[PDB]
């Protein structure tokens, strides 16, 4: 319903083509019982429209949290907010505000750190010279893998 | 070509009026010299 | 057996179903144009405006 | 639409003061070259009326009035001083036209010339010098009946019923450019569209010609029972209203925009439409019958395009042949509509002699009316 | 004085009644929107609602009313008040007060064939039942083509070569079996008829 | 246009309590307030003209306040606003709708607009617009 | 089977228009959806009396 209302045909055209063709052969009972990549990629495309076309992802993340308690889609929504701030930090030319939005982006990833692609996030920090968040998030991604020592 | 200089004086006054009659009082926000803003007001008030 | 009983006497609430619309529109209620003053497109009148001019 | 949809005229002693809520609120008060001007003048009785022409300045509360003594007077809301204009060539004034994109320039049509008065807008003296009056004329273009400036301020037109050529003037290089057509009549009245791209030209005959201000092309309309008497463009110029002498009809004609290249063609629809009728009707009033209908002598639209004022003249069977002001509410998109508003009435025993709207009134519209008493009224229409 | 016919048109939320020459319509769920039509001078013999063919009439003409008398077949346009193109309103009733056009869109003579029942397809082909055992159709279009009227009546029971049969052989071996009913299958594009004598 | 752009940073989500609606995607009272806080009563007047149909008499009071030199209603309208605010707005769910009234009508010196004034400059600016130099008996001392 | 009494002669008798639920026939289930509609016990949620 949410994908129909956010103009559908747009969000489906943002997908990888291999998923655009899989979408035509997966039945609703396959999408419910068996699939995860089509459902995750449709959420990811909906949010990449918000990030690219520069809406605030908070105003779709909070809607996905009412309608997608599977396992709770709060962590996809936090990762999406952490990513929104990280990709906007690549366009911010105001240094102190880039250092703000990187320490904000970091404090979203520092919640969900057990489930973060730390290699990709820390490489995406190298791509903005944010070596501070590479030390912090990589410790906060060991901190909670072994909380017992 | 003998009278074309009166056409230049006439078309410069129509050209300045053609900008005061689209932007109107938004032209008070336009950064210019104080005597140019004072001249621009004479082309809003229709004194020219 | 008799027919139906009459109402208690009133003043009628009944309206016309056809509205008295004062614009002659039948020839445009179907998607068309038909007749009015018109544009001089013809070759004969254009030849007249080279030869005579009415 | 027709007169058979209008509200009654107000009772035979009330004056219409303004429109508000779409209601008209009332109160108790607020040929030779001479007779060839009288055949085509915008004033319903120009040969006997004290007032020969009225014209607003196209951007400000300044106006010009031509009178039966061939004075032109200038009035302004910020001046108690009234310039009295009279040149040695000024006779039988037929038309007035202020220049757009200027404070300071007025054209006047006379029996033997055009006069372009230059007027010092801060120094409005009671009688300016006869040098402040640039004379324009050409052989055969006499008398001059009508004058029309281009909206962009760089061109002027003039009309003469004797002359099978519209005269375009540049007033600044001082050039004259006849647009000669291959017979039919000469030029009676002239009207630009507001884009400055289209021009209506009427004649003494059952033919009008519309013209293009880009490539100077012509399109021809000869399928009328009488002469085309008057007309008006919509604010976008996409619609042209017109009326014909002997025909009780307001016609409309459309002109779509040039979404396509490579031809100067004026581009009107192949047909007009009929939208409002002015047939010889009755309406019931507290004073008994009134009777209406006749021929539309002048039509003027507001700058907003939401009010059309129509100066009808009755036939000698209807209100003794008096002229009457009808007011329509108008719409220009998506459909074109002529809804009634009502009937505008003046001082008891007056006749309406001329109508025109104000070009820059920041509260709906403002209708100037010139009366047979020699009075001028200004009736606001609030929207 | 002489005739009465009463019926329902569900797809407009209105019932209908005729009295001699005249027709009356109201909403069947309340007794409301009672409205009549007087544009006749001959007895109504049949009534029918029609779903219009697209691209012929203007978009306010959502339905047509069809009437038939001893002499003519009258076609009128039906429209609805003040249904503005907004959103955020629920599906509550056809209370946009119903209106006929005062211009008949078309008229078409009977040939003196009394007509008794009228119907149409979901594609706007109008079918009429004649007393002469005949099915008829109204074939209509927007313009007048060089060899085709804007509107006309057609007969589907009288075979195209029937003008070669002397009528003295018809008036000796035919006996009026009126078509009292037409039924239409828009799900298979089939048409059915039933007569008085149950053919 | 600067203030409408700044609201994409200060109000990146709609706050549940704001009143009288939106202009161009942003709240009417926030668009009035930040135009006033940056001194542009002409930019604030654009909002007050755009939202006239909700603002009602606030447009006529704002236009009285725009036509003194000194950011003043007459005592004959400032005390209309005091007698409106102390009945309808002191306990409102929109704090921009409080702050703009507390300024324009010099009322509730006992409110600091702490949901709208971010800094010590904004306390200074609030109280400095609330200042009088004048001795009307009509000015009740809890507003003076 | 059921009966009811009617006051006067039945001058007319009609149904009112069916709501019908469109069958989402896709490249997959096109051979598996009945052309006929289900009986009312199968549709008595989505369809009113």
């Amino acid at each position: 319903k949410l994908l129909c209302e956010h103009q559908f045909t747009i969000i489906v055209a943002e997908l990888q083509k291999e998923l655009q063709e899989q979408l035509k052969i997966t039945t609703f009972k396959d999408l419910v019982i068996r699939d995860k990549e089509l459902t995750g990629a449709l959420i990811a495309s909906l949010i990449n429209c918000y990030i690219r076309d520069n809406a605030a992802v908070d105003g779709i993340s909070l809607h996905l949290q009412d309608i997608c308690p599977l396992l709770y889609s709060t962590d996809d929504a936090i990762c999406s907010k952490a990513n929104e701030l990280l990709q906007r930090s690549r366009q911010v030319q105001n240094k102190t505000e880039k250092e703000r939005m990187l320490r904000e982006s970091l404090k979203e990833y520092q919640k969900i750190s057990n489930q973060v692609d730390l290699s990709n996030v820390c490489a995406q920090y190298r791509q903005v010279r944010f070596y501070e968040g590479v030390v912090e998030l990589s410790l906060t991604a060991a901190e909670k893998k072994d909380p017992q020592g | 070509y003998k009278t074309l200089r009166f056409a230049f004086r006439a078309s410069l006054k129509t050209a300045i009026y053609r900008i005061t009659t689209t932007f109107g009082e938004h032209l008070n926000a336009v950064q210019a010299s104080a005597e140019h803003q004072k001249r621009l007001q004479q082309f809003l008030e229709f004194k020219e | 057996t008799p027919t139906q009983p009459g109402s208690t006497p009133r003043i009628s609430t009944m309206r016309p179903l056809a509205t008295a619309y004062k614009a002659s529109t039948s020839d445009y209620q179907v998607i068309s144009d038909r007749q009015t003053p018109k544009k001089d497109e013809s070759l004969v009148s254009k030849a007249m405006e080279y030869m005579f001019g009415w | 639409c027709s007169l058979g949809l209008f509200p009654p005229p107000p009772p035979r002693g009330q004056v219409t003061l303004y429109e508000h809520n779409n209601e008209l609120v009332t109160g108790s008060s607020y040929l030779r070259s001479e007779d060839l001007i009288a055949e085509f003048a915008q004033v319903t009785n120009w040969s006997s009326c004290c007032l020969r022409v009225f014209a607003w300045h196209p951007h400000t509360n300044k106006f010009a009035v031509a009178l039966l003594d061939d004075s032109v007077r200038v009035y302004n809301a910020s001046s108690t001083i009234v310039p009295s204009l009279k040149h040695r060539l000024q006779r039988n004034v037929a038309s007035l036209a202020w220049k757009p994109l200027s404070a300071s320039v007025l054209a006047v049509a006379c029996q033997s010339c055009i006069l372009i008065w230059t007027l010092d807008p801060t120094s409005l003296s009671t009688r300016p010098s006869s040098g402040c009056a640039q004379v324009l004329s050409h052989p055969g273009h006499t008398p001059v009946t009508s004058l029309a400036w281009a909206p962009s301020g760089g061109r002027l037109l003039s009309a003469s019923p004797v002359d099978a050529a519209i005269r375009v003037w540049d007033v600044s290089t001082e050039t004259c450019v006849p647009l000669p057509w291959f017979r039919g009549g000469g030029v009676t009245n002239l009207l630009w569209s507001p884009d400055g791209s289209k021009i209506l030209a009427t004649t003494p005959s059952a033919v009008f010609r519309v013209w293009e201000a880009q490539m100077w092309t012509c399109e021809r309309w000869p399928t009328l029972s009488g002469r085309c008497q008057t007309g008006c463009w919509s604010p976008d110029g996409s619609r042209l209203l017109f009326t014909v002498l002997g025909e009780p009809l307001i016609y409309s004609l459309s002109f779509p925009e040039r979404c396509g290249e490579g031809k100067g063609c004026v581009g009107g629809a192949k047909s007009a439409t009929i939208v409002a009728d002015l047939s010889e009707t009755t309406i019931q009033t507290p004073d008994g019958e009134e009777r209406l209908g006749g021929e539309a002598h002048s039509m003027v639209w507001d700058p907003s395009g939401e009010r059309l004022a129509v100066l009808m003249k009755g036939k000698p069977r209807v209100q003794d042949g008096k002229p009457v002001i009808l007011l329509f509410r108008t719409r220009n998109s998506p459909v074109f509509e002529l809804l009634p508003c009502g009937i505008i009435q003046g001082e008891p025993g007056a006749q309406p002699q001329l109508i025109t709207f104000h070009p820059s009134f920041n509260k709906g519209a403002l209708l100037s009316v010139g009366w047979s008493t020699g009075r001028i009224a200004h009736i606001p229409l609030y929207f | 004085q002489c005739n009465c016919m009463m019926g329902v048109f569900p797809p407009i939320s209105r019932a209908w009644l005729t009295i001699d020459s005249d027709i009356f319509m109201w909403n069947y769920e309340d007794g409301g929107d009672l409205a009549y039509f007087d544009g006749l001078s001959e007895t109504i013999l049949a009534v029918g609602l029609v779903k219009p063919k697209a691209g012929i009439f203007q978009p306010h003409v959502r339905h047509l009313l069809v009437l038939a008398t001893p002499v003519d077949i009258v076609i009128l346009g039906l429209s609805y008040a003040n249904l503005q193109t907004g959103s955020g309103v629920l599906n509550d009733s056809l209370s946009g007060g119903m209106q006929l056009l005062p211009d008949p869109l078309y008229s078409l003579p009977t040939d003196n064939t009394y007509l008794l029942t009228i119907t149409s397809t979901d594609n706007g082909r109008i079918f009429l039942a004649g007393k002469d055992g005949c099915l008829y159709e109204v074939a209509y279009q927007a313009e007048a083509g060089w060899f085709s009227q804007r509107c006309r009546k057609i007969n589907h029971s009288k075979s195209s070569l029937s003008f070669l049969v002397p009528s003295l052989l018809q008036f000796t071996f035919s006996e009026d079996d009126p078509i009292l009913q037409i039924a239409i299958d828009n799900s298979r594009n089939i048409l059915y008829t039933r007569s008085e004598k149950g053919v | 246009q600067l203030v409408r752009s700044f609201l994409n940073i200060k109000l990146p989500a709609p706050l549940p309590g704001l009143q009288d609606g939106e202009v161009e995607g942003h709240p009417v009272w926030a668009l009035i307030y930040y135009c006033m806080r940056c001194g542009d009563l002409l930019a604030a007047s654009q909002v007050v003209n755009r939202a006239q149909h909700q603002l009602g008499e606030f447009k006529t009071w704002f236009q009285e306040y725009m036509n003194s030199k000194d950011r003043r209603l007459s005592p004959a309208t400032e005390n209309k606003l005091r007698l409106h605010y102390r009945r309808a707005l002191r306990n409102n769910t929109d704090p921009y709708k409080r702050a703009v009234y507390c300024i324009i009508g010099r009322c509730d010196v006992t409110d600091n607009q702490s949901e709208v004034a971010d800094k010590t400059e904004d306390y200074l600016w609030l109280k400095l617009n609330q200042v009088c130099f004048d001795d009307d008996g009509t000015s009740s001392p809890q507003d003076r | 089977q059921m009966t009811a009494g009617v006051d006067g002669h039945s001058w007319a008798l009609s149904a009112i228009d069916e709501l019908k639920v469109d069958k989402i026939i896709t490249p997959l289930n096109k051979d598996h959806i009945p052309i006929t509609d289900s009986p009312v016990v199968v549709q008595q949620h989505m369809l009113p009396p």
